RNA sequence: CCGAGGGUAGGGCCCGUGACUGGGGCGAAGUCGUAACAAGGUAGCUGUACCGGAAGGUGCGGCUGGA
RNA sequence: CGCGGGGUGGAGCAGCCUGGUAGCUCGUCGGGCUCAUAACCCGAAGGUCGUCGGUUCAAAUCCGGCCCCCGCAACCA
RNA sequence: AAAAUGUUCA
RNA sequence: UGGUUCGUGGAGCCAUGGGGGAAUCUGGGCGGACCACCGCCUAAGGCUAAGUACUCCGGGUGACCGAUAGCGCACCAGUAC
RNA sequence: GAGCUAGCCCUGGCCAGGGUGAAGCUGGGGUGAGACCCAGUGGAGGCCCGAACCGGUGGGGGAUGCAAACCCCUCGGAUGA
RNA sequence: GAAUGCCGGCAUGAGUAACGAUAAAGAGGGUGAGAAUCCCUCUCGCCGUAAGCCCAAGGGUUCCUACGCAAUGGUCGUCAGCGUAGGGUUAGGCGGGACCUAAGGUGAAGCCGAAAGGCGUAGCCGAAGGGCAGCCGGUUAAUAUUCCGGCCCUUCCCGCAGGUGCGAUGGGGGGACGCUCUAGGCUAGGGGGACCGGAGCCAUGGACGAGCCCGGCCAGAAGCGCAGGGUGGGAGGUAGGCAAAUCCGCCUCCCAACAAGCUCUGCGUGGUGGGGAAGCCCGUACGGGUGACAACCCCCCGAAGCCAGGGAGCCAAGAAAAGCCUCUAAGCACAACCUGCGGGAACCCGUACCGCAAACCGACACAGGUGGGCGGGUGCAAGAGCACUCAGGCGCGCGGGAGAACCCUCGCCAAGGAACUCUGCAAGUUGGCCCCGUAACUUCGGGAGAAGGGGUGCUCCCUGGGGUGAUGAGCCCCGGGGAGCCGCAGUGAACAGGCUCUGGCGACUGUUUACCAAAAACACAGCUCUCUGCGAACUCGUAAGAGGAGGUAUAGGGAGCGACGCUUGCCCGGUGCCGGAAGGUCAAGGGGAGGGGUGCAAGCCCCGAACCGAAGCCCCGGUGAACGGCGGCCGUAACUAUAACGGUCCUAAGGUAGCGAAAUUCCUUGUCGGGUAAGUUCCGACCUGCACGAAAAGCGUAACGACCGGAGCGCUGUCUCGGCGAGGGACCCGGUGAAAUUGAACUGGCCGUGAAGAUGCGGCCUACCCGUGGCAGGACGAAAAGACCCCGUGGAGCUUUACUGCAGCC
RNA sequence: CGAUGUCGGCUCGUCGCAUCCUGGGGCUGAAGAAGGUCCCAAGGGUUGGGCUGUUCGCCCAUUAAAGCGGCACGCGAGCUG
């Protein structure tokens, strides 16, 4: 839906904030199962080693489900759905006839007090988890894992999914957000639905204040630099480059591929 | 206006301490460097309880 | 001292 | 007290005028091209969109005031 | 002032560096086609090559001096 | 298959 | 590739990172590419005084200084600052 | 050497008093149902005035200064980057 | 004898400048060898969201006291923060540690690195954060929440008395959290009082009066009382909480849905304890006595503080660990644990004093800097603002005279109002609140405090709402209406916008050159391009490792543009990037035709042609929101003029829209038009654009601006054109007393001359010796081995299709 | 070049005459008035504005006239910037 606001400052009149209606009667999280503490630093070991990282506020980390296969049979009702400072995403805050509570990340369409599952069992529902195998060829689906039994990796952005194109002895093929061609292992967990939350792209921040609050900190451009800090450094008055456009460290940022060719995963790949 | 020079006991103690020099090989040999010379104070001495 | 100005009017 | 009126400030409507600019009307025999009327030599017209010295061209849908 | 590029039929351009041979398009002229014009077709004419010098057997062509024309430069005070 | 034009008034 | 006077030089020898990869005296390295001949040695395990270097320290001497010199300090100096 | 300064991390503190009056609520109106409109409430904002506080615009003084960046008048922000 | 030489010493300027805020001093009396300066009294001024109190940091004897003045004090000094000596810092409850965890540090396992070393889950360390039991008075010259007095708590350990399956570093719960706004009841704090208590006081015309003045509390266990915070009670089932649980979690039936009940705080009250003014009398360098048997009560305002984990709303979604409760396991249940009561035990370090400053950071008794808490009263709408003033603390460690110039800081001015000037720079006008009243434009919010106005004090009368009180008196808040009074003037003092029109740039709040640039530079939301499938790309590190990210194409890295509106054209030849299992070239290596050297020979050892050989380059395409680029010359219309139209050469293609003498226009003050008496500027136009132009974006845009330009009104000392006055200096006297500089000096003008600008040489002229206050023409004055410039085969930063390497990548 | 501060403005001036005005004079194609031109003469005087950093210049309103130059394109230990 995504709210909007009157001009009643400059700012507020291209503003705009995420309608929260989904979230449920459940805005504070839950101890428990989550959170952490988070551990905010903008550089490693020493020294910043990505640029304009800081500041914004201070957030706890929901240590969510990303391996559905533990509980292989387990049905569980979905009791809330809340917000998560750490993704695009929301969160599906489940309860578990086990009595175990997790957190699953949010798929479009989920209900509250609905019913979910992971297994090869398993009604192809919004919400349940199968491995990409018993899933039919053209369902849309998300949180797929890569390899098998290393948790789900592909498709947990807001309002993303991949669609089952076909199989291949022990491979189904993936259309994966970006539109690529992946063969990805049959015996991959992958949960039936797509993201949701998919009005994230209509906000609008609306001033700089707003991308402080998310951390990020002011990008610099190159041209505002000087050849010591800068490719694009200098000259005098303005200057339209006077080279291949490049990052600060040499490299050419207009088209230079940067996958390296020989990697092993290759052959596993059929698109852009 | 605010000069360079901003004491803290903890700050002198953490930075330039006996415990501190003793910790790397370049603050080793500053002892001994001192100690050769015949400084009669190794490290600057930082005060109170 | 130590200047540091630089050589202006 | 009110008060003709004068003064100060700020709006509204109308008239006149202005370097320059826009298209228009009209003025026998100036220029460029051929759009339309015959199937006008690409049927025409059309709302809209883009483009072109100029009529105009073309895309989309429509019309018979054409086959 | 300095620099380097150019004057070639009526118009716009080749031809030079490796000297002896001046060609292309348009225009012009004569003839056709058309009722007539253009378009189109067949023929033809037209160049002291900016000048002054000489280098050579021979100069549009190579070398000097002027004459216009075009462009670049004139910075630090 | 391609083919433009015909000064003014009677 | 380093070492040797040797800077790829005809470049050996001595070390070695990489690849290949023997032999036990009729076995193996060397005498400056290489081959022959003639000779010198016996690698891939280790220990070994003395002669040599140095002067914190003790002593002796001086065509060494004599308090701006001689060590930074002749004096409670690596102090005061 | 980051006890100045730049950034980030962890944990605390601070921001007088005034204005302006968004959403949303409640009532009324309107409609087939709406959209929407009136109040009333409400208290939003890199919102406004303005101390503390953070600054350093313009002018004057200062120039072996009170001061190796000060002082006077004036001025920017002051619930947010 | 020289090196702007080095060390030291002493001169010069010089009794000159200065003596550190313009908050301010006068006098009497002491003390003393010696007093503007020390002690005391009186009078005067200054601070009072401090220039007053209390901490933290830092400082480390500065604290108190005795005796002292050589030096330190910008003067003096009998004084001191200085010298000598002595004295002073008391804790189970405050803070820190025998408690906890955060970033981060360290770090067993483990990983890595030529060495030194680097990383690293557990654990440990690590603190104004979590946890934790003292409040109020009294004493010292100097310490007190520490000693003492009263009242009240906390742990351990050993006992008795009784309760229960007790019981782990393990499970669970809790602890436990954001911002903004907020309700109810309280307390701190404050105002008032005809009531209570007090020494006193009638002055100078009047007042013996419900008169003036001063003061009317603090702490306090249990139990109450009032606010409010926490929390459902059962019974079954159970596969989860990494062993086990009765606990928690998840189901299912009952009763509650209430704070009824349990507890937990806060505040009142409370056994009792303590305090207790003005004034007067005393002797202090200050404290004491009395006032006292002191009284110790009633209203009112009221928090940002307490009840607290309260409530509501919002998006950016808001530490951990332990104490604490509970569950069980090994063990053990003569242990152990819990409740109650007794006795016993309760360590280590800090405590002085300064603390917006003369004791901390600035070489100084330095006009600067320095974190938290309290910060009273009145009035001005409010308030931590502003004026004065409680308490408290000061008159800033040189003074005394004088009444010049000139400077600083400030007040006022005839008439004119910007004529000043680069510019209204500066200074003035305006100014608070209440109420009328407000334009273009606009993204519908704004522009708006538009502009422009009126009201503002005091007296009396009438009167409408609340709030606290019972539905009332009072006390406290908002109002309305009507008469009247005085002055030049009613936010009568102090604090408090000048306004408008129109261009340029940037959207906007923001950021920036600490120490000459706050802007049109940077940033910014947003737009586009590109990279990246996750052991992601990218970045740091030799590596391990880490960031990215405990993220996953609505994600992350890089680049440009920079809200928004309308848009963003043509060129892929060159350069870059992307795509091309062909072809040309291509290094090691494979391959050996063949040749060479030695050998009596087998052999040993050299070269070495075909051919097989990757990337890269070539080559073939693609690609401009990739690097970039986007023409010339002639002719032509029935007045001339101009050229829709034509020819031609060249290119990879020959700038479209929109704009244009521009932050771009050289010729240039282009030419018209506007404003003005007059306008190299300014605005609007023309287009001949030296040399605009579409994401190094183009043209516009409401609002916004310590940005830049033009104009006008208002208003002025800016000016005509100055004048007068104030104080701080200057000046004189007493005291203290520098500096840069300096070859030496007995240092005149002119005209000449001289290395070409003479006090010093020549000629003439003028001029007794020496100071003080001033002015700056000169001593090519001072200060800095010229920053410009050039030189040196001097040095650095940066650039690239300069050379040669290296990282990285292939 | 071990430093001579470099434009213009303000301020304060002073000097040369090859004089802008005023005084005196010759010639005039000088009727008069008003001019033209040359000689003598510097004693004194030589305005205020708009524009521009401007010097200069162009303008507006005047005037007896709106003089020209030198003095480190006079004058920054005098100011401005
Ligand atoms: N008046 C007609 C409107 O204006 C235009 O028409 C104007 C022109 O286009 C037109 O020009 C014509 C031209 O078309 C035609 N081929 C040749 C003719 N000689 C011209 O004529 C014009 O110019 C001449 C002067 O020489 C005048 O005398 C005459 O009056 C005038 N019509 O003359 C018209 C003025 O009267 C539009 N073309 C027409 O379609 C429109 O409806
Ligand atoms: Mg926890
Ligand atoms: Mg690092
Ligand atoms: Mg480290
Ligand atoms: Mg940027
Ligand atoms: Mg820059
Ligand atoms: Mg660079
Ligand atoms: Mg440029
Ligand atoms: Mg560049
Ligand atoms: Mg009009
Ligand atoms: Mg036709
Ligand atoms: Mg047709
Ligand atoms: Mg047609
Ligand atoms: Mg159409
Ligand atoms: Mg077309
Ligand atoms: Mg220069
Ligand atoms: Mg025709
Ligand atoms: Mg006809
Ligand atoms: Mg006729
Ligand atoms: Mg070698
Ligand atoms: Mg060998
Ligand atoms: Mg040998
Ligand atoms: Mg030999
Ligand atoms: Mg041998
Ligand atoms: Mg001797
Ligand atoms: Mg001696
Ligand atoms: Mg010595
Ligand atoms: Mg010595
Ligand atoms: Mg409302
Ligand atoms: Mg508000
Ligand atoms: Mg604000
Ligand atoms: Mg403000
Ligand atoms: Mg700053
Ligand atoms: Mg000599
Ligand atoms: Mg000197
Ligand atoms: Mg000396
Ligand atoms: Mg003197
Ligand atoms: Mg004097
Ligand atoms: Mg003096
Ligand atoms: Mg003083
Ligand atoms: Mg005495
Ligand atoms: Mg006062
Ligand atoms: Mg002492
Ligand atoms: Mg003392
Ligand atoms: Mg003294
Ligand atoms: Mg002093
Ligand atoms: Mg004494
Ligand atoms: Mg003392
Ligand atoms: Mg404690
Ligand atoms: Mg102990
Ligand atoms: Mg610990
Ligand atoms: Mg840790
Ligand atoms: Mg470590
Ligand atoms: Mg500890
Ligand atoms: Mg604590
Ligand atoms: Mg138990
Ligand atoms: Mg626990
Ligand atoms: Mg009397
Ligand atoms: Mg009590
Ligand atoms: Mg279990
Ligand atoms: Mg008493
Ligand atoms: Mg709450
Ligand atoms: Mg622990
Ligand atoms: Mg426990
Ligand atoms: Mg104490
Ligand atoms: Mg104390
Ligand atoms: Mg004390
Ligand atoms: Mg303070
Ligand atoms: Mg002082
Ligand atoms: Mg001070
Ligand atoms: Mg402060
Ligand atoms: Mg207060
Ligand atoms: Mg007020
Ligand atoms: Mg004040
Ligand atoms: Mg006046
Ligand atoms: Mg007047
Ligand atoms: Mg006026
Ligand atoms: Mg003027
Ligand atoms: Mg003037
Ligand atoms: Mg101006
Ligand atoms: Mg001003
Ligand atoms: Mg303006
Ligand atoms: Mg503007
Ligand atoms: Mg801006
Ligand atoms: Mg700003
Ligand atoms: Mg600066
Ligand atoms: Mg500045
Ligand atoms: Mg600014
Ligand atoms: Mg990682
Ligand atoms: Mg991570
Ligand atoms: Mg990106
Ligand atoms: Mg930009
Ligand atoms: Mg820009
Ligand atoms: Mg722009
Ligand atoms: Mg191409
Ligand atoms: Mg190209
Ligand atoms: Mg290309
Ligand atoms: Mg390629
Ligand atoms: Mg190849
Ligand atoms: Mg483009
Ligand atoms: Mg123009
Ligand atoms: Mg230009
Ligand atoms: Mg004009
Ligand atoms: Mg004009
Ligand atoms: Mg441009
Ligand atoms: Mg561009
Ligand atoms: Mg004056
Ligand atoms: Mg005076
Ligand atoms: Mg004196
Ligand atoms: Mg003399
Ligand atoms: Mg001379
Ligand atoms: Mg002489
Ligand atoms: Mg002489
Ligand atoms: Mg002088
Ligand atoms: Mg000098
Ligand atoms: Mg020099
Ligand atoms: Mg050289
Ligand atoms: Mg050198
Ligand atoms: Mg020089
Ligand atoms: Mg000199
Ligand atoms: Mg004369
Ligand atoms: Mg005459
Ligand atoms: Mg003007
Ligand atoms: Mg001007
Ligand atoms: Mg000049
Ligand atoms: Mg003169
Ligand atoms: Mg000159
Ligand atoms: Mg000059
Ligand atoms: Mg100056
Ligand atoms: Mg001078
Ligand atoms: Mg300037």
């Amino acid at each position: 839906a995504v709210k909007k606001f009157k001009p009643y400052t400059p700012s507020r009149r291209f503003m705009t904030v995420a309608d929260f209606s989904e979230i449920t009667k459940t805005e504070p999280e839950k101890s428990l199962v989550k959170p952490l503490k988070k551990t905010g630093g903008r550089n490693n070991q020493g020294r910043i080693t990505v640029r304009f990282r800081g500041g914004g506020h201070k957030r706890l980390y929901r240590i969510i489900d990303f391996k559905r296969w533990d509980k292989v049979g387990i049905p569980a009702k979905v009791a809330a759905i809340e917000y998560d400072p750490n993704r695009s995403a929301r969160i599906a805050l489940l309860h578990y006839v086990d009595g175990e509570k997790r957190y699953i990340i949010a798929p479009d369409g989920l209900q509250v007090g609905q019913q979910v599952v992971a297994g090869p069992d398993a009604p192809i529902q919004v919400g349940n988890a199968l491995p990409l195998r018993f899933i039919p060829v053209g369902t849309v689906v998300h949180a797929v894992e890569l390899e098998p039994k290393k948790g789900a990796k592909l498709a947990r952005a807001a309002g993303t999914s991949a669609q089952i194109q076909g199989r291949e002895g022990d491979y189904v093929i993936l259309r994966l957000p970006s539109g690529e061609l992946r063969k990805v292992h049959g015996e991959c967990y992958a949960t039936v639905g797509a993201v949701g939350n998919a009005d994230h792209k209509n906000i609008v921040l609306g001033k700089a204040g707003r991308s402080r609050w998310l951390g990020r900190r002011p990008h610099v451009r190159g041209a505002a630099m000087n050849p010591v800090d800068h490719p694009h450094g200098g000259g005098e008055g303005r200057a339209p480059r006077g080279r291949p456009p490049a990052s600060p460290w040499g490299w050419q940022t207009k088209g230079l591929k940067t996958r390296k060719r020989r990697k092993p995963s290759s052959r596993f790949i059929i698109a852009r | 206006m605010k000069r360079t020079w901003q004491p803290n006991r903890r700050k002198r103690a953490k930075t330039h301490g006996f415990r501190a020099r003793m910790r790397t090989p370049g603050g080793r040999k500053v002892l001994k460097r001192r100690r050769q010379k015949g400084r009669w104070r190794l490290t600057p001495a930082v005060r109170k309880r | 001292x130590g200047g540091p100005k630089k050589k202006k009017k």
